[PDB]
């Protein structure tokens, strides 16, 4: 009885099974024809990832230091753009006459 | 993974584009690294002189 | 598997934290290219700066 | 008793396969160029650390 | 399906040691970056600005 | 006979995939969020061609 129920349930999904088989076939065909790319990835990416994991702290420190510099630089260059422009525009003539 | 198909396709295409742009300028990338190594030290020296 | 799950959830957290500042990250490359061009032009067009 | 879940898994597997088939070529081209730039970075690990 | 899957799987098996180590290394890197994500994101935004 | 000769490997696959899925199934929405955030983050650098 249980085999009858199980076989009925599986037979009711035959179209979905065929579609899944076709989809897996297409994906695996594309991956098989890029197997060379897969080999080239697995030969050279794991060392890069390992070294990045070795120096994650240094990278984070570099990014944070650059951000610390850039926040102050941005506030200075945003609070002194228009004022510097106007001061230079006004001081052009005294510079020329001097 | 199925419900986010558009997102994975979009970032796959964007990864393709970014990787192509980065690979087409390989010598530019090497020169950028080789010049970024001592220029930051020189900038640090200049700033520490006028600290 | 534990490492894979932790990697995926931490990557989601990191990407969510990074791209909340969408405008600045979306313009980082344009702005760095623009400032590079401006600095190059400023140094190029003023060759008398050293004597000054 | 877990047969509706089996049907859900099969349908999701088919849909995920279709999405991955759509997104695969871009991913693999990006992986090729990423291998190029990754070899570039590996050849200058010391320069990157100094930077 | 059998042929292509076998090809890909033996390709992965040839680099089984590296494929095993890269998951751990990537998890370590991603965790280390996530523990400082907010300062990192703030720094990136400040650099762009 | 073909299945029985590889029966041990197949059930090792079943156990290992059970561990994998049991440790990864709780974060389905976090995975959707990860994919969307990755798409947005990559879109942040591919607004133009170059």
């Amino acid at each position: 009885n249980q085999l009858d129920t199980f076989t009925d349930e599986l037979n009711q999904q035959r179209e979905e099974i065929t579609r899944a088989i076709d989809s897996t076939n297409r994906l695996l065909n594309i991956v098989s024809q890029r197997n060379d790319t897969l080999d080239r990835v697995l030969t050279e990416f794991p060392p890069l990832i390992q070294h990045f994991a070795e120096t994650r702290d240094l990278f984070a420190d570099a990014v944070t230091a650059l951000g610390r510099l850039s926040a102050a630089a941005d506030e200075t260059l945003s609070g002194s753009n228009a004022n510097l422009h106007t001061n230079l525009q006004n001081l052009q003539r005294p510079l020329k006459q001097l | 993974q199925v419900n986010s198909g558009d997102a994975i396709q979009r970032w796959a295409a964007n990864l393709n584009t970014l990787a192509a742009q980065s690979a087409q300028n390989d010598e530019a990338l090497r020169s950028g690294l080789q010049q970024a190594a001592p220029t930051a030290d020189q900038l640090n020296a200049v700033f520490s002189d006028v600290r | 598997s534990t490492q894979v799950n932790q990697l995926l959830v931490n990557a989601q957290t990191l990407l969510a934290a990074v791209n909340e500042r969408g405008r600045s990250v979306s313009l980082l490359l344009e702005r760095v290219s623009s400032v590079s061009r401006q600095v190059e032009g400023f140094v190029d067009e003023n060759p008398n700066l050293n004597h000054v | 008793p877990r047969m509706p879940q089996i049907r859900r898994d099969i349908t999701g597997l088919a849909n995920l396969g279709e999405v991955y088939a759509d997104a695969s070529p871009d991913l693999f081209d990006g992986l090729d160029n990423a291998v190029t730039t990754a070899r570039t970075l590996n050849e200058q690990r010391g320069n990157l650390d100094q930077a | 399906v059998i042929k292509n899957l076998n090809t890909v799987l033996d390709t992965t098996v040839r680099h089984q040691k590296q494929f095993d180590e890269t998951l751990v290394n990537f998890e370590t890197l991603i965790t280390g970056l996530k523990n400082r994500a907010d300062p990192i994101a703030t720094s990136v935004a400040d650099i762009s600005d | 006979t073909a299945l029985n000769e590889g029966r041990g490997d197949f059930f090792a696959v079943v156990k290992s995939l059970a561990l994998f899925v049991n440790a990864l199934h709780r974060s389905d929405q976090q995975f959707v969020a990860l994919n969307n955030d990755l798409a947005q983050f990559t879109n942040s650098f591919t607004n133009t061609d170059q």
